């Protein structure tokens, strides 16, 4: 069957971490805010012509429960690491995320995209700039978006998916 | 002051499944106990009654009071959509407690949850104002259709709700 792709969409509370999923999944824009416990979905999808299963698994950014995160770490295959322009404690936030999950996958080489979520929004606090290079001193991609307009959800998502298949056949 | 007390009826799927009684702190937390009871009562215009138990997770709590919106992100106060923090004198010391749920400082409003656990870390967060005096064995009942990211199995309902005390 076609292959699954096991997906974390990781960071801060706020950030838009539901709002992207949601998008992608039922392409709908979730205004209200419901912060998660945790959420699963699923969806096939075509990418580089090769039919996939998304597993994605939506995240609490709840800052109490940061021992709570390491078991779904183990598990996934590739990380999300959301952010909001508007916030840059969200953008603070990332580097310990990315480190949560490089200790806890033990590896540099963990599939991983950098996404700055809320680019509708007038109020940017991180420069596009800070984003891009921590990005390529993580050595990973960096894609700008907005659940709200649906700008980058797709790229966001499939782009996360290439980084998993390189890793997969490097 | 003295300390009110409320009651729930609970559902289940529309069938009654029993009575939960709570002892509400206003001896320490007038303003969010007095919240409580009267959206209990209903006197305002509006409350609890006919609202549902959105969240359950066992071993931790029950949550609900969303009377305005019905799907977890809602809820209002007697005051205005959301209240200040009264006080945290009063801890989550174990099953029964009754606290307010929030989504960060000073944003009290309608939601609430009541513990089936110690849920300590929550303790200077969550305003405490009152406790289960009957019924523990119904909330404990209510955790039979809950599950780990809290989504009900069965809606669990307030079918009706008022003042005992
Ligand atoms: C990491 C997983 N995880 C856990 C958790 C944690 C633990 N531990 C932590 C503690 N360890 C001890 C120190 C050793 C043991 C292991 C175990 N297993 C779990 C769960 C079952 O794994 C899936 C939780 C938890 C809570 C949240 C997010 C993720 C969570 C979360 C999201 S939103 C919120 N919290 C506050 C929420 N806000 C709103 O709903 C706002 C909505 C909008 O505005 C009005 C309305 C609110 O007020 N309450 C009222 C209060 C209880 C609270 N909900 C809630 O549901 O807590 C759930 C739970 C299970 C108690 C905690
Ligand atoms: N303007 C705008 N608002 C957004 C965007 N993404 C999310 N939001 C809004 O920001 C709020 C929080 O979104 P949400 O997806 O719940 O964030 P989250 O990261 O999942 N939070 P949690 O970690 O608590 O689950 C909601 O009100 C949502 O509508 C976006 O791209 N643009
Ligand atoms: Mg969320």
């Amino acid at each position: 069957s076609m292959t699954e792709y096991k997906l974390v969409v990781v960071g801060a509370c706020g950030v838009g971490k539901s709002a992207l999923t949601i998008q992608l999944i039922q392409n709908h824009f979730v205004d209200e805010y419901d912060p998660t416990i945790e959420d699963s979905y699923r969806k096939q999808v075509v990418i580089d012509g090769e039919t996939c299963l998304l597993d994605i698994l939506d995240t609490a950014g709840q800052e109490e429960y940061s021992a709570m995160r390491d078991q779904y770490m183990r598990t996934g295959e590739g990380f999300l690491c959301v952010f909001a322009i508007n916030n840059t404690k969200s953008f603070e936030d990332i580097h310990h995320y990315r480190e949560q999950i490089k200790r806890v996958k033990d590896s540099e080489d963990v599939p991983m995209v950098l996404v700055g979520n809320k680019c509708d929004l007038p109020s940017r606090t991180v420069d596009t700039k800070q984003a891009q290079d921590l990005a390529r001193s993580y050595g990973i991609p960096f894609i700008e978006t907005s659940a709200k307009t649906r700008q980058g959800v797709d790229d966001a998502f499939y782009t996360l998916v290439r980084e998993i298949r390189k890793h997969k056949e490097k | 002051m003295v300390n009110p007390t409320v009651f729930f009826d609970i559902a289940v799927d529309g069938e009654p499944l029993g009575r939960v009684s709570f002892e509400l702190f206003a001896d320490k937390v007038p303003k969010t106990a007095e919240n409580f009871r009267a959206l209990s009562t209903g006197e305002k215009g509006f409350g609890y009654k006919g609202s549902c138990f959105h969240r359950i997770i066992p071993g931790f709590m029950c949550q609900g009071g969303d009377f305005t919106r019905h799907n977890g992100t809602g809820g209002k106060s007697i005051y205005g959509e959301k209240f200040e923090d009264e006080n945290f004198i009063l801890k989550h010391t174990g099953p029964g407690i009754l606290s307010m749920a929030n989504a960060g400082p000073n944003t009290n409003g309608s939601q609430f949850f009541i513990c089936t656990a110690k849920t300590e870390w929550l303790d200077g967060k969550h305003v405490v104002f009152g406790k289960v005096k009957e019924g523990m064995n119904i909330v404990e009942a209510m955790e039979r259709f809950g599950s780990r990211n809290g989504k009900t199995s069965k809606k669990i309902t307030i079918a009706d709700c008022g003042q005992l005390e």
